[PDB]
């Protein structure tokens, strides 16, 4: 049906009343948990640099890359 | 890292001893400096005089030495050459020199304090960035 | 019945191969001047002092050129934007030398593009058509009017206008994004969308009308002849294209009604050329493009670097090149 | 719905204004209305400037744009152009946004249910816009009022308080015009002044005696041409050339105001009278003068000889010549010979820039207005950081000359524009081909092919 | 440059043909002026040549 | 319609509000995994272990200076596959490897694919001719030259551009800095097949709107227009007549018009890609080697083009230790190329 037939309709908001905050929110929680920096590795304010690590870190093998990540990362 | 007390301690007197700054202390003494001195001294550099900078090689080598937060702090009230024998008070903003540069009217002992901090905090940040100028921008 | 009368139905005749009219009338004699002038200077013109710091520059071919690197070199910094015409040189050679050309090529060419503005305004009106294909045209006339004339008012010298050449409209590029960061100024970027949208609606219109020609051609004939000129009935299928295209997104999106198709192909590229003319216009007063340089720190409060800082490097680079020998003082004030 | 529809207009509501043109009383609301924006936005924005204004720094720091025009008009601001006072402004800000209310009632009033046409009900006020003698008559009478505000800035220069005049001897001060140049050769050889370097046309004002005398001549001007308009009616010259509907007198004031645009535009620019640059800030030239006026202090302060120093190319590294001969800055400040500024001319002499002046007598305060003017100039971006582009986020500044220079070229740009296609409606309007060409008498058909 | 001059009229030569060759055109244009009907009338603009 | 493939195939092609047809089981995966992609490297992925730089909203950066960098240099041009050698089957440090490119950019390449069989399969539903599909040919070859073959002609996909907006700037001066892009004849014939289609739609939009045909009585002449008439809504003769005696040539035939329309653009990002293509081994229009030589053996002689030069090498001095953060260059103050003050 025609889409401002929907959006006009009430029980359109009667759903989008409680499902759209519902994940609005849901993305609130994943970054405040600090989850992002965890499943994405990205450093946090506090991470770009370490003891003995105030260089930039840089990945220089192909093959050991994940071995010399982990070594980078250990924090 | 965090902005630990490492970072934060800064040299006080002459004689070596040292200060902590708090966090208030240097967000005042960035805002300070960017808002008053920010316009010449942009990146721990000098506009009108490029010959002496913020850095901390060419405050240790001044007469007196301005490497510390006292020294600063009286730089800041009675300024002077960089070999200290004549007063330019009436070059460089002063506190005692507020009514012909109307930034320093209002700022007090610690806003000084906070100032000097930030001044010699810099550095501990990059190794080259504060008064390093363009090639390190 | 007067001489008057004659002279006016002569000049304003829809008979002459070419319009004149009244602003025909200014354009001709403009735009004639500035093409004499702009080939005599790009054969042959001795080198022109642009920096003022006695340091000619090449533009001409005859002085070891090609067409990619010859110019008619921008005045002499000396000079600034003061009116420079022949009879303000104490002889010919100096007005050569601190590049006089090039202020009258784009004092007549300005003027005659202006010209070409209200003549595509008058022939349509002699026509009895609608006015407006002349609203179209002074977009790039905004355009080399904040290239040529505003950029120097603004800078305060003719050496800063673009050169005429190819080598040198490049220069000016690299210049005005060290100088002014144009990439990061908003109103390029409405350009750049302008312009790739306008390829971009350009290739679709012509794809979808060409896709949906009607049958009026055999196999050993090209398709173009099923169209006669002048012909009552249209030579596509509207409703066919605007339902592939329509089925290609979504039905919402395709401009069913072809004269609002029409005005969103004027309006795009139009509007677009326009606000990046006006940001050239206003980086030439010297409102620069974002500066997001050190936006990033860490906790410590040291600076993490981002795109913009790389693209600061290489503004830094052309900054610190261009022009070696003409700044005394760190700042580049002018 | 009658007249606010495409059904019974044939205009869209995007166009909707277009359905005004002949509804006189409407129309006459919708001006109204926007009068009270205009004078709305004045006194919010000010008293916004009000509020955000410290006094520590100077305005052209703080992003100030309206309080630097009140205290060129003489309000608030001691010698040296020091801003003592700023109710005068809180003033002024509350005074507009109060006759906001009356002017905005007024609009509403007749755009909502005052007469649709004052033709019948108001004879006096109503038009028809074919009728030359009524509008010219209308054009007369707000002649004569922009004549009397002509007069009123008189006034206020001559009797109430008088203007800030940056030229003032000593320091610039707010004092009395006691003697306006009332003399034509002046007033109007400046109209009649080139636009190029060195003449700037009538941006090129360096004091305010022409400035107010001229603004007395504009003032008899427009009154004389007002009375004029009032009593006469356009000649046969003007008549038929001219397309005289309303939408033609609206592309006559569009070109009119884009070129004021333009010229308001550079009068921020490149004028240091009367935008002075203790309030405004300084003009590129003004911070690149400074630039080279500052190293000249420094260099000559540490032993060199700034007259006899060579640059890498031959020419002054400080001091050089101008194209005429003037003694002048050297660097790329050359192009920027033409600036004259009060502070700047004290060690000024006939020749140029006097050489025992600049290497004697250079005062500690020009040396200060130097540096202060030099690391504040017009450069920045637009999210406000100050300096060239290549700078780092640490400065928080673009001159207000920038943004006014900016905004007011942008406007009049838009405005030519504006003018173009409201001239181009007008002339086919007129001659009644605006809506396409007729499939009956198309006149292409008509016409002998070429070729 | 820079002068000041009205219209760059720095000798006083450059006036003649400024102000002559307008008064020929002028002078060609009356003939055509003269010859129009010019009442007043009631019209965006004049049909009449 | 009774066997299994014919089923599929007629669900397939139904008409619904999106068509789906068999170009859908390739265009929307993988432009679905494109686009989010983009949106999770430019939301939450860090360039800081490829190219030292932040890159994330979360990281602090903003629409602009947000980018999925390209992976590190020594990846080489491998496909980063998550279960390949260097990730491994991790996420985390395939993310931080830049892997999240090398899916960005290999899923576009065959959301690219899908969405011209897309076109093409449209276009024969449709029953049109299939001129659509061939124009999207210059889109897929500018974005196979400059974002394919050129890292696969240099030393590794770090020297791709990186998918932003600040990145891509960085691209453009970079190119133009270690190759002089704006030299080659084939960038100069792109730019103006591109300037020169936004100037045909700009003038094909004024006069068919300013050539209109008087169909009504409203001043405001959109709704004189339905889709299914058989008449022309403008003057093809008023529009050739004020063309003709304006610029002295005009189109007098609209199926030539409409074909220029295609070719222009298209034409311009083919010759654009010959030249990228050329730029991807080093074959670059770097030089005039003539005026080299006389500037070599004339220190008076001057022109635009070795101020170019210049401006290249001060790009190349200043850019090459922060814009390859992986050779480790340490440029000393006197070795980088300069100018008097400034
Ligand atoms: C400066 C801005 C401006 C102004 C002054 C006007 C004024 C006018 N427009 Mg409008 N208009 C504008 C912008 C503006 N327009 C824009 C941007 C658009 C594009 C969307 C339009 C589109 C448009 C259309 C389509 C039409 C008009 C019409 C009109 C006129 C009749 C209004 C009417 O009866 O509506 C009735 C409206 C209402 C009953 C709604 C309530 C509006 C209230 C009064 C606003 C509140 C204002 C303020 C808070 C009150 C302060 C009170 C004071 C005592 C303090 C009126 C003169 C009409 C016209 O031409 O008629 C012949 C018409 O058809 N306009
Ligand atoms: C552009 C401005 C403008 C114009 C042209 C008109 C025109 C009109 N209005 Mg008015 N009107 C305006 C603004 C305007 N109005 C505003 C701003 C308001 C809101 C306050 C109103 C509110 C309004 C109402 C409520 C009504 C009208 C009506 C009318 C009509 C009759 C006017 C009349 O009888 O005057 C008579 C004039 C006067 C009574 C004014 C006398 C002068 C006083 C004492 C002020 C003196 C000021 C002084 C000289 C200024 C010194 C300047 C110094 C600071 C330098 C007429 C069509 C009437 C109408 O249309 O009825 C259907 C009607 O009822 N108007
Ligand atoms: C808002 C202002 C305004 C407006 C809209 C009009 C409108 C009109 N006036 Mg004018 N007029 C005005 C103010 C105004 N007048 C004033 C203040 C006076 C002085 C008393 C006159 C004196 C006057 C007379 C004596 C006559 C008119 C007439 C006319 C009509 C013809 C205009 C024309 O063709 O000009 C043509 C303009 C020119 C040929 C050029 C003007 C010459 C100046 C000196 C140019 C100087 C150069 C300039 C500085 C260059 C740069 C400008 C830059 C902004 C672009 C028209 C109805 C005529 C009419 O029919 O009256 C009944 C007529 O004979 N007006
Ligand atoms: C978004 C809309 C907008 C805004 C906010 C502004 C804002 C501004 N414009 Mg404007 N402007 C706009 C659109 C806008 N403009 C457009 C579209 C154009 C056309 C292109 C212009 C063209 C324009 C020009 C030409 C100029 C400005 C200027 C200005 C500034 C001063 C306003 C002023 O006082 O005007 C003038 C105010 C009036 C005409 C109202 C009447 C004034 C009376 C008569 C004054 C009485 C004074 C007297 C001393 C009082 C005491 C009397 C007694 C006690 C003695 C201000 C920043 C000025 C500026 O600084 O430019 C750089 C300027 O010169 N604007
Ligand atoms: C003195 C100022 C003035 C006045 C009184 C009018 C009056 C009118 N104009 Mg407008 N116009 C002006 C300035 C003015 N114009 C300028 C400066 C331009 C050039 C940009 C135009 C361009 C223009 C066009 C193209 C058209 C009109 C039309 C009209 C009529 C209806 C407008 C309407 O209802 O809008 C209602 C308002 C809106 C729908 C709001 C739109 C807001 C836009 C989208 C925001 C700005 C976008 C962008 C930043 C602009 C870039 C411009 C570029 C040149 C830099 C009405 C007679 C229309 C008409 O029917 O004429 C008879 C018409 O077709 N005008
Ligand atoms: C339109 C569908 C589509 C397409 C065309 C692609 C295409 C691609 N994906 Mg995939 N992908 C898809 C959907 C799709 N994807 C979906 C829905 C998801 C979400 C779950 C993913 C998630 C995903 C990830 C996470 C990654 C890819 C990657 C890739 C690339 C590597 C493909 C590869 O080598 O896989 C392996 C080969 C195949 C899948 C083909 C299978 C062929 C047959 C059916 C196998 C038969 C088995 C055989 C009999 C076994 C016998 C044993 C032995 C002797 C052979 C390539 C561009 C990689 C990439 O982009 O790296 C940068 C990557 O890391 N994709
Ligand atoms: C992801 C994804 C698929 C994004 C699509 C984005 C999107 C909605 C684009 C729409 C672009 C746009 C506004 C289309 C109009 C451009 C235009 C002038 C096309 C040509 C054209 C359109 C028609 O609609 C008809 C009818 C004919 C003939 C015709 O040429
Ligand atoms: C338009 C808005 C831009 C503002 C332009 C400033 C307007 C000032 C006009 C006076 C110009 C001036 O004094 O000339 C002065 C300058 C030249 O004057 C210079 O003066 C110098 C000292 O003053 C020296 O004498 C130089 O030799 C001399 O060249 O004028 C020019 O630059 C040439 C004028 C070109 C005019 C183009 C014609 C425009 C086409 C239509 C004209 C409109 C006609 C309307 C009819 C009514
Ligand atoms: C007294 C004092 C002391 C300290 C500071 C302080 C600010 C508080 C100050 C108080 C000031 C006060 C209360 C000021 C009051 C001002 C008021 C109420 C101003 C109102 C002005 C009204 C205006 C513009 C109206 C204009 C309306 C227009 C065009 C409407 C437009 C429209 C119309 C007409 C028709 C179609 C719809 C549309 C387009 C919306
Ligand atoms: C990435 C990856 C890794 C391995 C496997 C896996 C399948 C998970 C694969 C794929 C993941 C996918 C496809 C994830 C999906 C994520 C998607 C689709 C993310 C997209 C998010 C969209 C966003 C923010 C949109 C923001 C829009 C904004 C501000 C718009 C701005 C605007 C606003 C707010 C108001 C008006 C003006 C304007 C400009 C319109
Ligand atoms: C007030 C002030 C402040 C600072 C000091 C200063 C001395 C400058 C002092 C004085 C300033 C003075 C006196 C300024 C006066 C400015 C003047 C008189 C400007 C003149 C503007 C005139 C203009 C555009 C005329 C253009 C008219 C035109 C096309 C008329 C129409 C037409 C004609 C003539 C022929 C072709 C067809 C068409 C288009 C119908
Ligand atoms: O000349 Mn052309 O250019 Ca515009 O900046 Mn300053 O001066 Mn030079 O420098 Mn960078
Ligand atoms: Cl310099
Ligand atoms: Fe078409």
């Amino acid at each position: 049906r025609p889409f401002s037939d929907i959006i006009t309709s009430i029980r359109y908001w009667i759903i989008h009343s409680i499902t759209i905050p519902a994940l609005y929110v849901a993305g609130w929680l994943f970054v405040s948990t600090g989850l992002a920096y965890d499943i994405f590795g990205t450093p946090r304010p506090n991470e770009y640099f370490t003891q003995d690590r105030q260089q930039v870190p840089l990945v220089n093998d192909r093959f050991s890359a994940k071995q010399e990540l982990e070594d980078l990362t250990k924090g | 890292t965090d902005l630990d007390e490492n970072t934060r301690t800064v040299p006080l007197d002459s004689s070596g001893t040292t200060v902590i700054l708090t966090p208030e202390q240097v967000k005042r003494g960035k805002r300070l400096f960017n808002s008053s001195c920010g316009n010449c001294h942009v990146g721990g550099i000098t506009k009108t005089n490029p010959n002496l900078g913020l850095e901390p090689d060419a405050l240790s080598l001044a007469t007196p030495a301005r490497d510390n937060i006292d020294a600063l702090v009286d730089y800041m009230k009675n300024p002077t050459t960089y070999d200290g024998l004549e007063s330019i008070a009436e070059l460089h903003p002063s506190v005692k020199s507020a009514d012909i540069f109307p930034k320093m009217r209002s700022l007090s002992d610690e806003d000084l304090f906070a100032i000097g901090g930030h001044i010699l905090l810099q550095p501990k940040l990059s190794s080259e960035k504060w008064g390093g100028g363009k090639i390190y921008y | 019945a007067s001489a008057w009368e004659r002279f006016c139905s002569w000049i304003t005749s829809t008979d002459n191969r070419l319009y004149i009219g009244w602003f025909g009338v200014l354009m001709i004699p403009t735009l004639l001047t500035a093409t004499t002038v702009y080939i005599i200077a790009f054969v042959a013109a001795p080198p022109v002092d642009i920096d003022g710091i006695r340091e000619p520059v090449a533009g001409s071919l005859l002085y070891g050129n090609n067409i990619i690197t010859g110019a008619v070199i921008p005045s002499s910094a000396s000079i600034g934007i003061h009116f420079y015409p022949i009879w303000e040189a104490a002889s010919l050679d100096e007005w050569l030398y601190n590049g006089g050309p090039y202020q009258l090529i784009v004092d007549h060419f300005l003027l005659g593009v202006c010209g070409w503005i209200g003549r595509e305004w008058e022939f349509s009106y002699r026509l009895g058509m609608r006015p407006w294909i002349s609203v179209a045209f002074t977009a790039p006339v905004a355009a080399a009017s904040a290239v040529f004339l505003v950029y120097p008012i603004g800078q305060g010298s003719f050496s800063d206008g673009m050169p005429l050449g190819i080598s040198g409209t490049f220069n000016f590029m690299l210049v005005f994004q060290a100088e002014h960061n144009i990439l990061m100024h908003p109103f390029h970027q409405l350009g750049v969308a302008g312009v790739f949208g306008g390829s971009l609606f350009s290739a679709m219109h012509g794809s979808l009308v060409t896709s949906s020609l009607i049958r009026e051609t055999t196999e050993n004939e090209s398709a173009n002849y099923g169209y006669k000129f002048g012909q009552e009935e249209e030579t596509y299928n509207i409703v066919a294209a605007h339902g592939y295209f329509g089925r290609l997104i979504f039905q919402y999106a395709s401009f069913n009604n072809s004269r609002a198709l029409h005005f969103f192909l004027g309006l795009w590229p139009v509007v677009g050329i326009w606000f990046t003319a006006l940001g050239v216009m206003t980086m030439a007063f010297n409102l620069n493009g974002f500066n997001f340089n050190q936006s990033v720190v860490d906790s410590q409060g040291r600076v993490i670097n981002t795109w913009a800082d790389i693209l600061n490097r290489a503004n830094l680079g052309m900054e610190v090149m261009h022009e070696r020998n003409a700044h005394n003082f760190p700042l580049d004030l002018a | 719905v009658a007249g606010r529809d495409i059904e019974s207009t044939g205009f869209a509501w995007w166009s909707g204004n277009s359905r005004l043109i002949n509804v006189s009383g409407k129309l006459l609301g919708a001006h109204v209305a926007h009068a009270g924006l205009m004078v709305f936005w004045c006194g919010a924005m000010t008293l916004f400037e009000v509020a955000h204004y410290i006094p520590e720094k100077p305005l052209y720091e703080q992003g100030l744009i309206l309080l630097p025009h009140l205290a060129v008009l003489g309000w608030g601001v001691g010698p040296g152009g020091e801003i003592i006072d700023i109710y005068p402004y809180f003033v002024v800000g509350v005074l507009h946004l109060i006759s906001s209310a009356v002017l905005g009632f007024g609009g509403v009033y007749h755009s909502l249910i005052g007469p649709d046409t004052l033709e019948e009900s108001f004879p006096a006020f109503g038009y028809d816009w074919r009728d030359k003698n009524k509008i010219t008559t209308i054009l007369g009478i707000h002649l004569i009022v922009l004549g009397i505000g002509a007069f009123l800035l008189v006034i206020k220069a001559m009797y109430v308080g008088g203007i800030y005049d940056t030229w003032a001897p000593g320091g610039g001060d707010v004092r009395i015009i006691d003697s306006p140049t009332l003399n034509p050769g002046v007033i109007f050889g400046y109209v009649l002044k080139s636009p190029w370097g060195g003449d700037g046309w009538i941006v090129s004002v360096n004091n305010m005696e022409d400035l107010v005398g001229g603004h007395i001549w504009i003032g008899i001007i427009c009154i004389v041409g007002g009375f004029w308009h009032i009593f006469t009616k356009p000649f046969a010259w003007a008549r038929r050339a001219y397309v005289w509907s309303g939408e033609a007198y609206l592309s006559y004031s569009l070109v009119a105001v884009s070129l004021m645009g333009f010229i308001a535009s550079q009068y921020s620019w490149y004028n240091n009278t009367a935008y002075p640059s203790e309030f405004y800030g300084p003009t590129g030239p003004e911070a690149s003068q400074s630039q080279a006026f500052t190293f000249l202090v420094r260099d000559q302060r540490l032993g060199a000889n700034v007259s006899s120093a060579q640059g890498p190319t031959g020419l002054g590294k400080y001091l050089m010549r101008s194209p005429s001969g003037e003694i002048i800055l050297g660097g790329e400040t050359q192009r920027f010979w033409d600036l004259r500024a009060p502070w700047i001319e004290p060690l000024r002499g006939p020749n140029g820039l006097d050489l025992n002046k600049i290497k004697n007598d250079i005062q500690p305060w020009q040396e200060r207005r130097a540096a202060e003017y030099m690391t504040h100039a017009p450069l920045g971006s637009l999210n406000s950081v100050g300096g060239v582009a290549t700078e780092i986020n640490s400065v928080n500044y673009v001159s207000p000359r920038s943004w006014l220079t900016c905004a007011h070229f942008f406007l009049g740009f838009a405005f030519y524009i504006g003018h173009l296609w409201h001239a181009g409606r007008a002339r086919a309007a007129a001659a009644g081909f605006e809506k396409g060409i007729n499939r009956e008498n198309e006149p292409t058909l008509s016409l002998r092919p070429i070729d | 440059e820079g002068t000041g001059e009205a219209l760059g009229i720095d000798d006083t030569r450059l006036i003649v043909p400024v102000i002559l060759i307008p008064v020929i055109t002028f002078i060609l244009y009356a003939g055509f002026a003269s010859e129009q009907d010019n009442e007043d009338f009631f019209d965006t603009y004049d049909q009449r040549r | 319609g009774r066997g299994w493939f014919d089923l599929i195939d007629d669900w397939l092609k139904r008409d619904r509000f999106v068509f789906v047809g068999w170009s859908g089981l390739l265009l929307f995966p993988t432009s679905y995994l494109s686009i989010g992609g983009w949106f999770t490297g430019t939301t939450f992925v860090t360039s800081w272990y490829t190219h030292g730089l932040a890159s994330s909203y979360l990281e602090g950066c903003n629409f602009f200076t947000a980018a999925v960098s390209t992976p590190a240099n020594s990846m080489g041009h491998s496909l980063l596959l998550l279960w390949g050698p260097e990730a491994q089957g991790d996420f985390t440090r395939w993310c931080q490897i830049g892997g999240l490119w090398a899916f960005c950019a290999l899923h576009g390449s065959f959301a690219l694919i899908g969405f011209c069989l897309r076109q093409f399969e449209i276009a024969r539903l449709v029953g049109i001719r299939p001129y659509n599909a061939i124009a999207f040919s210059g889109p897929i070859a500018i974005f196979v030259s400059v974002f394919l073959m050129y890292p696969l002609g240099q030393a590794s996909w770090f020297f791709a551009p990186s998918l932003g907006v600040a990145a891509i700037f960085r691209f453009l001066l970079f190119i133009q800095g270690f190759h002089n892009f704006t030299l080659n004849p084939f960038h100069m014939m792109g730019v103006a097949g591109i300037l020169g289609a936004a100037l045909l739609c700009a003038i094909h939009g004024a006069t068919v709107q300013n050539t209109i045909f008087e169909d009504g009585d409203a001043a405001n002449t959109f709704r004189a227009f339905t889709p299914t008439q058989a008449e022309e809504t403008y003057s093809m003769v008023t529009a050739n007549r004020f063309w003709s005696q304006i610029f002295g040539v005009a189109f007098s035939n609209k199926r030539w018009l409409h074909f220029f329309m295609l070719f222009v653009p298209l034409a311009g990002l083919w010759t654009s890609a010959i030249g990228i293509v050329g730029l991807a081994l080093n074959l670059r229009a770097y030089d005039f080697v003539s005026q080299e030589l006389r500037a070599a053996e004339d220190p008076e002689f001057e022109t635009f083009y070795t101020k170019n030069i210049l401006l290249n090498e001060g790009i190349r001095s200043w850019m090459a230790a922060q814009d390859q953060p992986h050779e480790n260059f340490i440029f000393p103050e006197e070795v980088l190329p300069r100018g008097n003050a400034l």
